[PDB]
RNA sequence: UAAACGCUGAAAGCAUCUAAGUGUGAAGCCCACCUCAAGAUGAGAUUUCCCAUUUCUUUAAGAAAGUAAGACCCCUGAGAG
RNA sequence: CACCUCGAUGUCGGCUCGUCGCAUCCUGGGGCUGUAGUCGGUCCCAAGGGUUGGGCUGUUCGCCCAUUAAAGCGGCACGCGAGCUGGGUUCAGAACGUCGUGAGACAGUUCGGUCCCUAUCCGUCGCGGGCGUUGGAAAUUUGAGAGGAGCUGUCCUUAGUA
């Protein structure tokens, strides 16, 4: 019959969720993060429109790192002039630039798409427990069950 | 045949005051702190200090006889300290201590100069006689391990800053 | 330092350790019998 | 400790002991603070000063605006120094040539002098090929690179436009600093053409 | 539809899979398209739907 | 930090650079020095300037038409090309 | 081996331009020594930079001369001919030795012998226009990120001391 209902941009409601990373493994944050933000939480997922929630992370610093992942995890990036590797360690990253760390993990699972990096756009990372969005009424999002 | 389970006593007038982490030992010497593991219990009587373990994994035998010699480093630095006494050979070698700094004439064209800290003092009873002493173990054989890596022993003559009484092999050079 | 992928004892002080999930032969004796596995 | 001028030309000078030395002669007519930058306002600490007073006809509104409170004519040439101590400086103060003093050592930054559109040979000071023996190889930039990539790899230096760049000079010395002409004496050569800013700044380095 | 339907059972307290089994173990015929229509637009006859299949698992 | 050397220290009463804990250590890695750099669509920040006009549609983030601060056309040029 | 290419994928050496690997030639750090010292030997870490000017030969290679801290080894279509050269190797001429009765040929030498292409696209080096950056303007700026640079001798002193 052609009945499935489809979402329209706009038309759907984007709540705002906080998550606390201490002690949470950074995949399994990260991976609970993109479903959130691409909205598979919610009925009205349409894959071809946005529809997720935006997240503001918060203890970004505390972040758990399994096994030796704080000194053997490597991030790669080339400039790409000859020669032009550089290499951070994950533990490193978590130290200096928290934000980078989750956005990588984070940009990793969300598609590789016009829709895909805008979704992105609607994360926020912040190392320490206070962010500047509490004029957007975000609600705390327990993960310790869907981790 | 175990240190973990091995007691120790409280001799003279040491005390100690226990907390979730963060265990001091103070006494005549002075205090120390150290961050012991929250797995091994602690027993306190009047003089004698017992340590248990919740198994008998290998972490924690391992961590019990750790803590267990920690603990005991504590107390017994705390009551006596530590002194690391270096013995320094050569025909023109000495040392000479200006308040906290120790100078070393060792045959480099520059003296060496080191400086302890606040929890370590230099004696030099004479010029060629450095003793390192201090309540903190670690921190007493750390300053006098610098001090023998400023020019450490050499076999064909045995030259050069030695822990006192230490072997050094000797090689019969040409 | 011999640096080999068989360490073994060479005398009966030499004893076998691991550092760093490396193989190592420590004799106080003789220092020749010095060995890390690589 | 810094200063900005224009660069007058170069001579020389003889020092005492008669050595002959080549110094540049930069002209810099006192600056003035116009703007303090810090940490609560901009995150970070600097001072803005500027340089030879311009015509009001050639100003704007905006920026008259800008230097009054310095209460200053309008300047023709702006830049901020850092790793100063602003407790030192505030708007409307005066910077002068004797803020240094001869035997100083300073860094000195200006635009390098522009070649335009340069062959590789002069721009990148590669080697010709032989003039000769039946060579058609002359003054070309040398091969693009390996086969395998099927494209060329990035800094492959080619002809282009030279000069006109950003350059420090480092370690120079002030050899004199003459109070009424407002001058500095500088051994040496420093990059730009006459009459083109010139920055001095105390030298990182020592 | 699949995705739409987990998201449902997931707020319904429960997995896209368990529900599928006990709506099997309770009869229920109604197919995922359907299915994910009521959980968009008929939400109380979804939960109606869960409470049904979470029965069936029990027993 | 590498190799290497440790200090304290048990597992394993000893021993032990290691497991916990702590340190030294290379022209190398990150800084440090020089230059580019907010199309860094994540498009940042600071100072200063202009001022809330008119007409018609419409509750429109409407349309067009004079402008302000300002910029450019055009013209004389070079330290630029 | 014969899987792409015979309705064409240009072959040695040199030049121009480099870039990468590390199994490191020099420089840096270190262990063992049959390491007295000065020199070394061997092994470990290390690819940041540097790592030559000639005689002979088409040469690569190699030998030699003279230097250097060192005169590294390899990959990139034995990198690089729509970037260059064309000395060598495969055209037509001619000759020697040799083989052939012969035309000719090499199991070999020798002298001479045409190297085309106006760059559409990507790539690379520079320079503009448009729009964006959410009122319109004039300046000054932070630095996510990126590039550059990175070498080394000899002498004096310490001390003719250890
Ligand atoms: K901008
Ligand atoms: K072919
Ligand atoms: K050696
Ligand atoms: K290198
Ligand atoms: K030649
Ligand atoms: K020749
Ligand atoms: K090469
Ligand atoms: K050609
Ligand atoms: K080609
Ligand atoms: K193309
Ligand atoms: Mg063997
Ligand atoms: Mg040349
Ligand atoms: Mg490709
Ligand atoms: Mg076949
Ligand atoms: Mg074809
Ligand atoms: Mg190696
Ligand atoms: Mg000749
Ligand atoms: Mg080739
Ligand atoms: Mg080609
Ligand atoms: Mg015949
Ligand atoms: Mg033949
Ligand atoms: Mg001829
Ligand atoms: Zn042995």
């Amino acid at each position: 019959m052609r009945t499935t209902y489809m979402a329209k941009a706009g038309e759907v409601e984007r709540k705002w969720y906080v998550v606390d990373a201490t002690d949470v493994p950074l995949g399994r944050l990260s991976a609970v993060v993109a479903s959130v933000l691409r909205g598979k939480n919610k009925p009205t997922f349409t894959p071809h429109v946005d529809t997720g929630d935006f997240v503001i992370v918060i203890n970004a610093d505390k972040v758990k790192l399994t096994g030796k992942k704080a000194t053997d995890k490597i991030y790669y990036r080339h400039s790409m002039y000859p020669g032009g590797l550089k290499s951070v360690t994950a533990g490193e990253l978590r130290d200096k630039n928290s934000r980078r760390l989750i956005e990588t993990s984070v940009k990793g699972m969300l598609p590789k798409n016009t829709l895909g990096r805008k979704q992105f756009t609607k994360l926020n990372v912040y190392g320490g427990a206070e962010h500047p969005h509490a004029a957007q009424q975000p609600e705390v999002l327990d993960i310790t069950n869907l981790i | 045949s175990r240190i973990g389970n091995k007691v120790v006593v409280l001799p003279a007038g040491v005390e100690i005051k226990q907390d979730g982490n963060n265990i001091t030992v103070k006494g005549p010497k002075g205090e120390l702190t150290r961050e012991f593991s929250s797995d091994i219990k602690m027993n306190i009587e009047g003089n004698e200090v017992t340590f248990i373990r919740p198994n008998d994994s290998k972490e924690m035998k391992t961590i019990h006889g750790t803590t267990r010699a920690n603990f005991n480093n504590m107390v017994v630095g705390v009551s006596e300290g530590f002194q690391k006494a270096l013995e320094l050979i050569g025909v023109g070698y000495r040392a000479q201590v200006q308040g906290n700094k120790l100078t070393l004439n060792v045959g480099y064209s520059h003296p060496v100069e080191m400086t302890a800290p606040e929890g370590v003092t230099f004696e030099v009873p004479a010029n060629t006689q450095v003793i390192v002493k201090g309540i903190n173990k670690e921190v007493v054989g750390e300053l006098a391990a610098n001090i023998r890596g400023v020019r450490p022993p050499e076999p064909y003559k045995g030259k050069g800053i030695r822990y006192v009484g230490e072997f050094v092999r000797r090689k019969e050079g040409k | 330092m011999k640096v080999r992928p068989s360490v073994k004892p060479m005398c009966e002080h030499c004893k076998v350790i691991r550092r760093k999930g490396r193989v190592m032969v420590i004799c106080p004796a003789n220092p020749k019998h010095k060995q890390r596995q690589g | 400790k810094g200063i900005l001028g224009k660069k007058v030309g170069m001579t020389q000078i003889f020092t005492e002991s008669g050595e002959l030395i080549p110094v540049t002669v930069v002209e810099a007519t006192p600056n003035v603070v116009l703007q303090v930058k810090t940490v609560e306002t901009d995150g970070y600490e600097a001072i803005q000063v500027g340089y030879q007073d311009k015509r009001e006809v050639l100003s704007n509104k905006p920026a008259k605006g800008h230097v009054a409170k310095a209460n200053t004519a309008p300047k023709r040439f702006i830049k901020e120094f850092k790793n100063v101590e602003l407790g030192e400086y505030e708007v409307g103060k005066e910077i002068k040539v004797d803020v240094f003093q001869a035997g100083d050592v300073v860094d000195v930054t200006g635009t390098t002098k522009g070649k335009g559109f340069q062959g590789a040979i002069k721009r990148h000071g590669q080697s010709r090929g032989p003039m000769s023996h039946g060579s058609r190889y002359h003054r070309r930039p040398g091969s693009m690179g390996p086969v395998a990539p099927n494209r060329v790899f990035k800094n492959k230096r080619l002809a282009g436009r030279m000069g006109g760049d950003r350059v420090t000079i480092q370690n120079l010395e002030v050899v004199k600093v003459d109070v009424e002409r407002n001058v500095i004496l500088i051994k040496g050569n420093i990059p730009g053409a006459k009459k083109s800013l010139i920055t001095i700044k105390s030298a990182v380095k020592a | 539809w699949i995705a739409r339907i987990n998201a449902a059972a997931r707020m319904n307290g429960l997995s896209y899979s368990k529900l599928m089994h006990g709506l099997k173990l309770a009869e229920i015929d109604i197919n995922r398209k359907m299915l994910a229509d009521l959980a968009v637009n008929d939400a109380a006859a979804f939960t109606a739907l869960a409470e049904q299949a979470k029965d069936a698992l029990s027993k």
